[PDB]
């Protein structure tokens, strides 16, 4: 049998965060000798949902011009989006490269400036949380105004480690239980695991906050995370990032953003001019997709998903699961058949199913008939 | 299969020195003892004004297993001009990497920096200690004029090495030509001629080296990893690499021929930043002497149980065609984040089935992340997929995972038994494990049971107890049973008399079951006469009778003068069956 245990309808003045986007909650099948026991999943897009955005930029040496350029985007965001959201917080991050050879030069002068002596570069760095979310713009371009442009040896950076400390610093950074907006700006390839052997670094990546001072203290230590590292703890910590990198690069983050479940790519322009536009066209598109994802599921017991989106087109196989297109507000449709077959332990199996993105989920509880 | 997990030889090293993070055996020609060769790379050595040059430590496997550091130089840094230094060796991870070929023992620091000689630098150009017999001379080939992230500045020669069968080195430079990388190999005896502790840079008449390139080939890392093996035929060792950043960070794998460097063949691994070629290996797996490439990328995800996708790493395996290219199969890691392919050691024939074996380590897999080896075996057709063994991390997490696996050496019979065994690192530790290869016994048995069907009239044989004659019938077993193995294998028979009240029952004993220590030289049969239970003794003529043999390794007396007990092979039944049957 199927029966529903729980079903608050979606929403439609002020609105904290018990918006209910999913319905129903909590539902209890009963699963016969392989009988399929099909329940429907209802989505709406919340109309005015806050956004909380970090801002993650490249601040090694051919980001100079680009560090000029964004002086002001604390403020010039803050208003764009006001055409978006009723809440909105924003912060900022910086960061270079791992701070051990052979990645920076290790001579006395180059460690103080790693630039062409001429120029006003600080040192080298891994990553440094200039300012943590607030709503107060005025504050984000005071402190970006203050940055310094840095430099390092090689062409792919370091960035993998800050987006790592990101995800897991928690209320460091600020995160609300919000939807979760991590910019990544740069302009060169990126470093993973396995590099961090030139440098003697042989320990992987272990998916914890290190900051000390809004510095990560930890680069020497710990390898850069893998593509597999990032999409666990940035799903688990549900962050949708925006990769706003520079022309050249767009085929290597595109792929990226392919293995990166809620990830989004964006052409950076040359002084990163249209990194406002960029960000909007983004959330756009992130916002125009729901992807659901079930957790661990039972050996033997089997789900199949079907969708039925707008303007009727129905997608079955992997299309099922999600639906594109979703303008504010509107409503979409799944169903989803579990089907059976030996019986486990306990006969209390519970899993969740979540958007991609969300907090809400709906637990689906099972019972094998043995 | 066969290897002894129940008596290895545990070594450890100084704490913190990660010891373990390379392994390899030293077989000197003197052909006196053997031992292990350990890097302890973030060791702490006696050199004047050296913080951490690391070393390479000679491990006795004769009885102590006590380490010795084996001294390749024991100096300070050397001065260009006054309070002006040459070279910068702490840090430089001497032990990084560790080679061995007879007397022959190359060692490297990979993160050993210099001055350069127009300039006060500090440029990671690598270097290499060569230890042959009694000389010991230094091998820097990047270290050079061709100075710079431009040239041979930042190349850590040494980051990867390894021997040809002509006495060639490989080495491999990650960094040369703006991370490019650059493989170089020079001929053993003109290391060891040419050497000047005068000059800082070398000129090798034979030398083999990839050259610079155009800018898009920057950032490859040609040279993270080296293996030798013949691909095209002509009886020289030819070198192949990893590659891998190449491609987007595909990653790529290089093939050059061992006489002029040339491009062989090329792998392209088919996901992104998997670290296709952190690993290599090259050796003959389906015993038809073409060598068999191997290409480990331990960050490779595959789809899980759910949708969801999983770090489990992959292993390339690579069959060399005659025609000259590659029959390729992908085997996969278990665990998630465990890193399978890491390390991929060529183990030789590790049961002696005419078929080289190979292991792939998962080094943070396992519980608690403590390390797990698996072990695969060869057979005409490629590599058995499935694992025949798996060796499991003994050492908890003490500050960091003990990244047991993370190096492994094979291919050498360190005891003499006829059977190579295998050296594990576990530097998160600083640990080092050699695991011992039990022989293996092929046991053929056999059981008749004539006549088969049984006439309880027909009563022949005479019940030795009493004068009754009775229905008798033969039951014959018979065994056979064939590395360096004990002459009289003492084998236990048991057999067993019908399926449940049983019916049947053996003439000399009235009993339904046997037993008999029997022995066997590397035929042998043994003839019975059991009989059937009087008619009004029992009902149910229907039920068929089974006779159940079961023969049983050969306990104690088996081992070998070190305590290593053989194996029965892994294709062994536990037991054979026949039956016999009843009229009416
Ligand atoms: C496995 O994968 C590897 C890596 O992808 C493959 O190896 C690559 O192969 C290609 C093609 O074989 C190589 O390109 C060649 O490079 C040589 C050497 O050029 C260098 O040296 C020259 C002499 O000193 C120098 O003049 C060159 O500079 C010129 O070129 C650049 C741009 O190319 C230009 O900007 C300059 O102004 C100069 O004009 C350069 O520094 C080069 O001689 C070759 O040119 C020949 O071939 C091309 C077409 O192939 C032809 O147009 C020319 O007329 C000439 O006949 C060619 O450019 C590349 O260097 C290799 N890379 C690596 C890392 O090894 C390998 O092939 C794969 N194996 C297999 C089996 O497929
Ligand atoms: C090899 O010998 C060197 C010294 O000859 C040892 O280095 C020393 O190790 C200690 C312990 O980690 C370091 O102390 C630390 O100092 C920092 C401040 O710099 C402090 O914040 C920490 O809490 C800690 O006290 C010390 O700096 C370091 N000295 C060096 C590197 O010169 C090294 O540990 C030895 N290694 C082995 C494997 O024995
Ligand atoms: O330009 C330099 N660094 C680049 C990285 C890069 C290097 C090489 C090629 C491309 C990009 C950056 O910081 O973005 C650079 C190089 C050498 C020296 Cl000494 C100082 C500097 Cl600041
Ligand atoms: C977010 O919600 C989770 C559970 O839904 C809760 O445990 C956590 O404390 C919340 N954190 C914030 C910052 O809202
Ligand atoms: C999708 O399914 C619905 C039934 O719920 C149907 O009304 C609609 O026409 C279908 N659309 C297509 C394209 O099949
Ligand atoms: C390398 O040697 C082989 C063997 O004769 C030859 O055929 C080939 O052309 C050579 N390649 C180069 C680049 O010299
Ligand atoms: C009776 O039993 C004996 C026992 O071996 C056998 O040799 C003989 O052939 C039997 N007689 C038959 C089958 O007629
Ligand atoms: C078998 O015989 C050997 C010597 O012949 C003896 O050492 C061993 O204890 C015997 N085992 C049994 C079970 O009789
Ligand atoms: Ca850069
Ligand atoms: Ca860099
Ligand atoms: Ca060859
Ligand atoms: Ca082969
Ligand atoms: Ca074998
Ligand atoms: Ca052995």
């Amino acid at each position: 049998s199927k029966d529903i245990k729980k079903n608050k309808n979606v929403t439609n003045k002020l609105k904290p965060e018990d918006i209910t986007q999913i319905q129903p909650q909590q539902l209890v099948l009963r699963l016969r000798s392989g009988e399929p026991q099909t329940f429907t999943l209802k989505f709406k897009r919340a109309e005015d949902y806050p956004i909380d955005l970090y801002y993650l930029m490249d601040l090694s040496y051919s980001m100079k011009d680009d560090l000029e350029n964004v002086k002001s985007l604390g403020t010039d965001l803050m208003n764009e989006m006001r055409r978006i959201t009723s809440d909105f917080r924003i912060g900022f991050g910086s960061f270079v490269e791992k701070t051990v050879m052979p990645y920076i030069s290790t001579t006395p002068a180059k460690l103080r400036n790693p630039c062409t002596s001429e120029q006003n570069c600080t040192s080298p760095f891994s990553y440094k949380n200039v300012l943590s979310l607030t709503n107060k713009g005025e504050v984000f371009n005071e402190l970006v105004g203050k940055q310094r442009i840095s430099g390092n040896l090689d062409s792919p950076e370091g960035g993998f480690d800050a987006i790592m400390q990101v995800a897991v610093c928690g209320s460091l950074i600020g995160w609300r239980n919000v939807t979760r907006l991590l910019v990544f700006s740069t302009d060169a390839g990126f470093h993973f695991a396995g590099d961090g052997k030139l440098g003697g670094i042989v320990l992987p990546n272990d998916g914890q906050c290190h900051l000390e001072n809004n510095m990560y203290t930890m680069s020497h230590y710990y390898d850069y995370p893998s593509i597999a590292h990032l999409v666990q703890k940035l799903s688990e910590n549900n962050i949708q990032t925006i990769f706003a990198v520079t022309e050249e690069f767009q085929p290597v983050y595109k792929e990226l953003k392919n293995l990166i479940p809620k990830s989004a790519v964006g052409t950076l322009s040359a002084n990163s001019s249209n990194v406002i536009q960029l960000i909007i066209d983004a959330y756009n598109s992130l916002s125009s997709e729901v992807i659901l994802e079930n957790g661990k599921l039972s050996e033997g017991v089997t789900i199949s998903y079907k969708s039925y989106c707008k303007n009727g087109v129905n997608g079955t196989g992997e299309n099922g699961r999600k639906c594109s297109n979703i303008s504010i507000g509107d409503e979409v449709q799944f169903e989803i058949s579990i089907t059976s077959n030996k019986c486990p332990k306990k006969d209390s199996d519970s899993f969740k199913i979540r958007p991609l993105g969300f907090t809400e989920e709906v637990e689906v509880i099972l019972q094998y008939i043995c | 299969f066969n290897l002894d997990v129940d008596s290895p030889a545990e070594y450890s090293g100084p704490e913190g020195s990660y010891f373990g993070f390379a392994v390899d055996f030293f077989v000197p020609s003197a052909s006196s003892r053997m031992f292990l060769l350990v890097g302890a790379p973030k060791a702490n050595t006696t050199q004047p004004g050296i913080v951490e040059g690391g070393q390479v430590l000679k491990c006795d496997w004769s009885s102590t297993r006590r380490c010795q550091p084996i001294e390749f130089d024991a100096t300070g840094n050397r001065d260009y001009a006054k309070d002006d230094p040459l070279e910068f060796k702490s840090h430089q991870w001497f032990g990084a990497s560790v080679r061995s070929k007879q007397d022959k023992i190359l060692a490297c620091a990979p993160l050993y920096h210099w001055r350069t000689e127009m300039k006060q630098e500090r440029e990671p150009v690598g270097t290499c200690f060569l230890q042959d017999g009694t000389k010991t001379v230094e091998y820097a080939p990047c270290r050079s004029q061709d100075i710079d992230a431009d040239g041979q500045g930042f190349c850590q020669g040494g980051f990867s090495i390894d021997f040809t069968k002509a006495d060639r080195v490989l080495l491999g430079g990650p960094g040369s030509f703006y991370w490019q990388g650059q493989l170089i190999s020079d001929q053993v005896a003109e290391i060891v001629s040419k050497y000047d502790p005068n000059v800082y840079s070398i000129k090798y008449n034979n030398q083999l080296a990839t050259r610079t390139a155009q800018a898009i080939f920057d950032d490859s890392y040609l040279g993270y990893s080296v293996a030798v093996g013949d691909f095209n035929g002509d009886g020289i060792d030819d070198f192949v690499s990893g590659v891998p950043r190449a491609a987007r960070t595909l990653g790529m794998v290089y093939i050059y021929d061992g006489k002029n460097m040339s491009s062989l063949y090329n792998f392209t691994g088919e996901q992104m930043a998997a670290y296709f070629g952190f690993s290599v290996a090259a050796t003959d797996i389906n015993g038809d002497d073409y060598a068999d490439v191997f290409i480990g990328a331990p960050l490779f995800m595959d789809r899980g149980s759910d949708g969801k996708l999983q770090e489990v790493g992959q292993v390339s395996v690579s069959l060399q065609r005659a025609s000259g290219d590659f029959q390729t199969t992908k085997l996969n890691g278990f665990e998630v984040f465990a890193r399978f392919g890491s390390a991929i050691a060529p183990l030789g024939d590790l049961d002696q089935d005419g078929f080289n074996d190979i292991a792939i380590a998962a080094p943070y897999g396992g519980e608690d992340k403590k390390g797990i080896v698996y072990i695969f075996n060869g057979r005409s057709t490629g590599l058995n997929a499935v694992p025949s063994q798996i060796l499991e991390g003994q050492w908890a997490a003490r500050s960091m995972p003990p990244s047991f696996g993370y190096s492994m050496k094979g291919a050498t019979d360190i005891d003499k038994n006829g059977y190579p065994d295998l050296i594990v690192g576990a530097f998160g530790v600083d640990r080092a494990i050699l695991y011992r290869a039990r022989p293996v016994i092929t046991v053929n048995a056999g059981l008749e049971v004539y006549p088969s069907i049984l006439n309880q009239d027909n009563k022949t044989c005479s019940l030795p107890g009493t004068a009754l004659k009775v229905s008798c019938f033969n039951v014959r077993f018979c065994l056979k049973a064939d590395g360096v193995l004990p002459r009289k294998l003492n084998f236990q028979v048991e057999l067993l008399l019908d399926k449940l009240i049983r019916r049947a029952l053996f003439l000399y004993s009235r009993s339904p079951s046997h037993s008999k220590n029997m022995t066997i030289s590397r035929m042998q049969c043994e003839e019975l006469i059991a009989y059937l239970r009087d008619e009004s003794e029992f009902r149910d003529k229907l039920t068929p009778i089974t006779i159940f043999m079961e023969y049983r390794l050969d306990y104690r007396t088996a081992a070998d003068t070190t305590g290593l007990q053989p194996i029965l092979n892994q294709f062994t039944p536990a037991n054979i069956s026949r039956q016999a049957h009843i009229l009416l």
